[PDB]
DNA sequence: AGACGGCTGGCACGACTTTTGCACGATCAGCCCTGG
DNA sequence: CCAGGGCTGATCGTGCAAAAGTCGTGCCAGCCGTCT
């Protein structure tokens, strides 16, 4: 699968993610400290086939549970101060171009 | 028609894995034939850190034993694996009951990642309402139903849920999202992944608005004949000697020519698929049309077996996206509208459309049907039905929640 | 703290709970090197 | 079985005294080996398994 | 840890090419022989007992040639890196100490002081050790255990191995086609020319 | 609170494509034997 | 000694019909929102 960099990673609270942008990449000017998302990206794994509790978990909540594996960016332990910019670069071709 | 060729010419329509394998296979008969940094820094995640609390904690021996054998049925998506009689039997007790093993089982319900080992999810979510603050508005309501009343809340309906739970539609949908703000699946809080899944066959040329015929990189197989032991074929010994030396050279030469021929084929082979269909790539996934091997044939200068076994187990590969050449076999879809369509592009679309509607409103079949008749497609409601219903997307009327 | 596995556990364990205890075992590393000898043609292993 | 004698028996070391060192015998090798490597491949890339 | 199996014997690199000659001592032979003959050339003879020649003599290939035909069969002879293994293996170590502690003894002189008394030591040495000295030249090779060398973890595309396991999927592939050629009555010198390459890998 | 109509999902006919086993005697120029 | 005929090693052709998978597409059964 395409691990899409979104905005609404799971395993995270919203005070946390409200330093995040629409399209999920912190907004230039934030005084991001300590260890914190920046780039949010979830990875595709495998989902499974039936396994009935998995259905009745996925209507439950729905697009987080057997659809991915947060891992995003995240400020290295000892790292402090405000984000200058943020640059991204997209191969060519591909329909996204979000915060580009 | 040939022994010595029959396979000679079925030994491509396989990947270049198999074909190393086999090409190292035959290797070793023919002799005259040929071709720091140990710092692996370990890790934990919910196994091993699970273990590190156990030691922690004051467990005797008898405890501390039981530990172990449940904190390794945890699997790590989530919860445990086995039930919870499965661990008693598989204690090798008699005088050792359930209650014994429960009191183990559950003070590790709480340990780094609250929810861990819970098994069945109720109890999971239960316990993570334990260690909230009891002074929370919904905490009784959501604690009501989480024991029981669960599996009308899974449905999508939920104004009969609260007329028999005596729960009104202000407060109790509130206390919803106190359920709906707890994660379940709490043990994979610690995972995390790194892996890769990537192969290479005919990239892209990229020249104009185009790719190409492009080049091999590595998957020639070195069939380079030796020398060294050539020399000695015509100053053979015995009969025997020359005979054998011969055979060997003869057969090599064979299969030297042969991989040479396979490469060739499949050489200039990616440019008449991927051409005949520019669609696909150039204006995007949506606007496919439908190709047939045995049309393929008859487009390229070749046979369509030829061609079959040469396209299957070759992935491609463009700055676009890499592709296997056989999974671009579509079958047909009447249109009438200059051109037929596939049904993966019926599924795109279904996708694509079920993304852009009204979340509350959900879209459906005769309006999918009606929207494409519109922008001139002229398909079956049952094609669309059918692409939906195996993408395993869920019914757009059961998909409906509270807005 | 340096190769013993079970050891620094321990140790930590010890000092978690007030102990201040020690418990030499043996190093991974000798254990590393009786493996790299034993690769060749030398027979070499520990007796009592 | 008791599953508790199978846990304790993990660090049964000694005190390695008198370490001392001699030659191989060709059989005497084979008791430290359980199989035998034939195939010089490692890894697959299909499915990442041995 | 695993082993490979092996079949064609082959000597070891720590022996016989230190400053101390292990296997020259043993044998009374130059250094310059001993390594012509793990070489796969010099056609070294083994006994030599019916024939009028030493049992520790060099016979190159044109001299083998031509007493092959001269004695018929009667004089055995190997060319590989299991000639010097027979011929170690074919050596009375209790009855020789005593002879050569005796010939020191008795022929003493300026050279005949020095020189002597090593490979008396020496013998001893290895007599009251229990070793056998065949057992220097080992038939099959213990593998270094799996985990302690790992496979260097890369971005993903090529996994580049630490160059450990290298040499041992080469020494695995030789083997192999080693033995696949053996079963098939390959010509004397195809296959000695293969020996010789799995000796030196 | 149940009939009416829309929605949804499962199942199967049939045209078209995907693939898969079938081991073949036939053939052409270099080499060797022979008449002019 | 040279050209004609027979022997034989080299060298080709990488093809073709047969049994199964695939979706257009129609039929048919179950279920729910709403007005009666």
């Amino acid at each position: 699968g395409p691990e899409e960099i979104t905005a609404d990673i799971p395993n995270v609270g919203e005070a946390a993610l409200s330093k995040l942008d629409e399209s999920g990449i912190v907004y230039i000017g934030a005084e991001v400290t300590g260890g914190d998302i920046l780039v949010g990206k979830v990875t595709p794994k495998g989902e499974t086939q039936l396994t009935p509790e998995e259905k009745l978990l996925r209507a439950i909540f729905g697009e987080k549970a057997s659809d991915v594996k947060d891992s995003s960016l995240r400020v290295p332990n000892g790292v402090s101060g405000t984000v200058i910019d943020v640059q991204v670069f997209t191969r060519d071709g591909v329909e996204k171009d979000k915060r580009a | 028609m040939t022994p010595q060729l029959q396979q000679a010419i079925r030994l491509l329509q396989l990947s270049t894995l198999e074909l190393q394998q086999e090409l190292q296979q035959a290797l070793e008969s023919n002799p005259l034939l040929e071709e720091p940094v140990y710092q692996g820094e370990t890790t934990q995640t919910l196994q091993d850190y699970l273990m590190w609390q156990v030691e922690l904690t004051p467990f005797t021996d008898t405890d501390r034993a039981i530990a172990t054998s449940i904190v390794d049925a945890v699997d790590d998506t989530g919860y445990l694996t086995i039930q919870i009689e499965d661990i008693v039997d598989s204690i090798g007790d008699d005088e050792i009951g359930l209650e014994e093993v429960e009191a183990v089982l559950k003070r590790i319900q709480r340990f780094d990642p609250v929810g861990v080992a819970a098994k069945d999810l109720r109890d999971c979510l239960l316990i993570q309402l334990s260690q909230f603050a009891k002074e929370t508005p919904w905490l009784e309501e959501a604690r009501l139903i989480i024991s029981d009343h669960l599996d009308l809340l899974a449905n999508h309906d939920f104004r009969t849920l609260m007329r028999v739970t005596r729960l009104k539609e202000e407060v109790l949908k509130e206390a919803v999202n106190l359920i709906q703000s707890l994660d379940p699946r709490p043990g994979q809080s610690i995972q995390t992944s790194e892996p890769e899944y990537v192969i290479p066959d005919v990239l892209v040329r990229k020249v104009s608005g185009r790719w190409t015929v492009e080049l091999n990189a590595d998957s020639i197989p070195r069939l380079k004949i030796n020398q060294q032991y050539a020399a000695m074929g015509n100053s053979a010994r015995n009969d025997a000697d020359g005979q054998f030396i011969r055979s060997n050279l003869q057969e090599a030469r064979w299969l030297i020519k042969s991989l040479e021929s396979r490469n060739d084929t499949l050489l200039r082979v990616s440019r008449c698929i991927v051409e005949q269909q520019q669609a696909f790539f150039e204006q995007g996934e949506e606007y496919m049309k439908p190709m047939v091997l045995a049309d393929i044939a008859q487009a390229v200068e070749m046979h369509e077996s030829t061609i079959s076994r040469v396209t299957t187990q070759k992935y491609l590969h463009s700055p676009r996206g890499i592709f296997e050449l056989k999974y671009f076999f579509s079958s047909h879809v009447n249109t009438e509208g200059g051109g037929e369509a596939s049904s993966t592009a019926i599924r795109a679309l279904v996708k694509k459309l079920i993304a852009a509607e009204n979340p509350a409103k959900p879209l459906s079949d005769s309006k999918l049907t009606s929207m494409l008749s519109e922008q001139g497609i002229m398909v079956a409601r049952r094609t669309v039905a059918k692409y939906r219903e195996s993408l395993s997307i869920p019914p757009s009327n059961q998909r409906k929640q509270l807005v | 703290k340096s190769d013993d596995v079970n050891g620094r556990t321990k140790m930590y364990k010890n000092i978690v709970d007030g102990n201040h205890q020690m418990e030499p075992g043996m190093p991974e590393s000798f254990n590393v090197l009786l493996k790299e000898i034993r690769s060749l043609g030398i027979n070499i292993e520990l007796e009592d | 079985k008791d599953l508790l004698k199978f846990l304790k028996a993990q660090t049964k070391t000694e005190e390695f005294d008198a370490i001392k060192i001699a030659l191989a015998s060709p059989d005497m090798i084979r008791s430290w080996s359980f199989g035998e490597v034939k195939k010089p491949e490692t890894i697959n890339y299909r499915t990442f398994k041995p | 840890m695993g082993h490979i199996e092996l079949a064609s014997p082959t000597a070891h690199i720590w022996f016989l090419k230190s400053l101390p000659s292990r296997i020259g001592l043993l044998l009374d032979m130059p250094l310059r022989d001993i390594e012509r003959v793990l070489y796969f050339e010099s056609y070294v003879v083994i006994e030599g007992g019916m024939t009028n020649l030493e049992r520790q003599q060099i016979l190159t290939e044109e001299q083998y040639l031509d007493a092959l035909e001269e004695f018929g069969d009667e004089f055995d002879a190997k060319m590989g890196a299991e000639a010097i293994q027979a011929l170690l293996k074919s050596m009375d170590l209790e009855q020789e100490c005593e002879q050569l502690r005796e010939e020191l003894n008795e022929t003493n002189s300026e050279t005949k002081r020095k020189k002597l008394t090593k490979r008396i030591k020496l013998l001893e040495a290895f007599v009251q050790s229990g070793n056998k000295p065949e057992w220097m030249i080992l038939t099959v090779l213990p593998v270094l255990p799996p985990d302690l060398r790992p496979l260097v973890p890369l971005d993903g595309g090529r996994f580049a191995t630490s160059d450990l396991n290298d040499l041992y999927r080469r020494v695995i592939n030789r083997n192999n086609r080693l033995k696949r050629l053996l079963d098939l009555a390959a010509p004397d010198i195809i296959v000695r020319n293969e020996k010789r390459m799995l000796q030196e890998a």
